[PDB]
């Protein structure tokens, strides 16, 4: 995927909603994070009751 | 069930003279009287719902006090018993 | 819904050992420390509440 | 006919308002440093003080962001965090400006009705802690991996659940009824 | 007097039975 | 006269006592009805959900392919 664009020299700086994890930090280098966030559940829900 | 509800009631409590007491305990003058009676009914309904809400309004080893020692609680057991052995092995 | 399950922030990725890592990270950190990050956040996300 | 429907509607309204107020209770405060009140302490009733303990990252940030606020907040607690918390609980201190993690743990552990402001989600300049090591040291590459490898698992999450906890989740009135009766009688 | 206490008692009974029923029938 | 009185007290000698008791019973009934409606009106979680821990065909727990979430899911045991 898009990491091929960085490792294979296609690009030189990956700017995207990139999440920090193990092997990605292993192969390429990161910077200090600019937005903290986690993983969350999205579910459709109907609130009102007639 | 004593003095559990009348906290704000007495504070806000502050031919017509008998009619006011009657409708409290139940031309434009009649319209005003009817509106006042409706307001009193709404007020007493709010009072009963408030008392209902007021009436409507401790865990295992997972308790943070049971996990982080606290001086407000004396979590004591039987000395030299099996519970002491079980507690002696885990880390926290 | 759900409690956050992976509390790792985002990141601006780049090729390993590139000379820009120190400068990119430092500038991102300075802007984040300054009001620039919060300003860019408010005008672009969390601006709607229905 | 009309009266039966009227009493049914009254019953429905009573039940609806009961369930309305029963599942309805929330506490909120000022928006934080974004407010003009925090930007401009000099008001009709100026804030008592702002508890920014010096020699820290908070002091540097607040000095390099709002010099007037930093100068005004000189009435800050010197000794430690606990003294400032006790003083605020008593009432001399108006508001406390400090590190998010320590303040959040203190709120989640300390008893009483003291709560952190709604800026928990809207924390200002969220940077995060770290393990500083010597400049250009070879230890950067392993630790950067290892600690990160801790994060992509249940290790750090469970450890945080273990050490920093306490409950008292940082989430009642009657004068609104008096306001309603005043408005209706008006 | 009597009627005010009567309506207060009726309100208390309604609230009490509501809170009672909120946790019945298992 | 009782035919209109029944409707009136529903919408509100021993004969008067019986009427008063019937009115009280009707009031108790309507109070029970409003409390019933109140109770009826008064009457989804994270990765800890048993469906999210034990696979189930009633739920399609899907994510973005090849994304970071797949990596996070690939390492843990269950
Ligand atoms: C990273 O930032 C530093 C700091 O500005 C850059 O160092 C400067 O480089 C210019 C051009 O070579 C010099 O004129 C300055 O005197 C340097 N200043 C310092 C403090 O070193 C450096 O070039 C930047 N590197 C990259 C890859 O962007
Ligand atoms: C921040 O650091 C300064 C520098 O030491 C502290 O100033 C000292 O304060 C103590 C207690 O009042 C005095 O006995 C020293 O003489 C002071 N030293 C200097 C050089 O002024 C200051 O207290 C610190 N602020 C804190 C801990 O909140």
């Amino acid at each position: 995927g898009m990491m091929g664009e960085l490792l294979s020299g296609q690009a030189d700086m990956i700017v995207a909603p990139l999440t920090i994890n193990n092997e990605r930090a292993q192969y390429i280098e990161f910077s200090k994070p600019f937005k903290y966030q986690g993983l969350t559940i999205l579910v459709k829900k109907e609130i009102p009751r007639s | 069930t004593l003095d559990s509800f009348m906290q704000p009631f007495q504070s806000t409590l502050w031919l017509t003279l008998s009619s006011a007491m009657w409708f409290s305990w139940g031309f434009s003058a009649r319209i005003l009287g009817m509106v006042w009676a409706g307001f009193a009914m709404i007020i007493v309904a709010s009072y009963t719902a408030n008392l209902a809400a007021f009436l409507v309004l401790i865990t295992g080893i997972n308790d943070p006090r049971l996990r982080n020692p606290s001086d407000k609680f004396i979590y004591a057991t039987v000395k030299q018993s099996s519970v002491d052995i079980y507690f002696r092995r885990q880390v926290c | 819904t759900g409690e956050l399950f992976f509390r790792s922030g985002f990141g601006i990725g780049m090729r390993k050992d590139s000379p820009w890592k120190q400068n990119v990270s430092l500038s991102i950190l300075k802007s984040h420390e300054n009001g620039f990050m919060e300003d860019l956040d408010k005008t672009w996300v969390r601006y709607q509440e229905c | 006919v009309f009266a039966f429907f009227a009493v049914i509607f009254l019953a429905s309204y009573t039940a609806n308002l009961a369930a309305f107020m029963i599942q309805e209770e929330y506490v909120d405060t000022v928006s934080g440093l974004s407010d003009r009140k925090f930007q401009r302490p000099q008001e009709q009733y100026p804030p008592l003080k702002f508890g920014t303990v010096p020699n820290g990252s908070t002091e540097k940030n607040i000095r390099s962001n709002y010099p007037d606020m930093h100068s005004y907040m000189v009435r800050y607690n010197q000794p430690r965090v606990e003294e400032a918390l006790t003083q605020l609980k008593a009432g001399k201190l108006d508001a406390f400006i400090y590190d998010a993690a320590v303040l959040n743990y203190m709120a989640r552990k300390d008893e009483g009705c003291k709560l952190v402001t709604i800026g928990s989600g809207k924390v200002f300049a969220t940077t995060g802690y770290g393990i500083a090591l010597h400049k250009g040291s070879r230890w950067k590459r392993p630790i950067d991996l290892a600690l990160l490898q801790f994060l992509g698992d249940d290790e750090i999450e469970m450890l945080e659940r273990l050490w920093l906890s306490g409950i008292c989740h940082n989430d009642m009135s009657s004068k609104l009824d008096i306001d309603n009766m005043a408005g209706v009688f008006y």
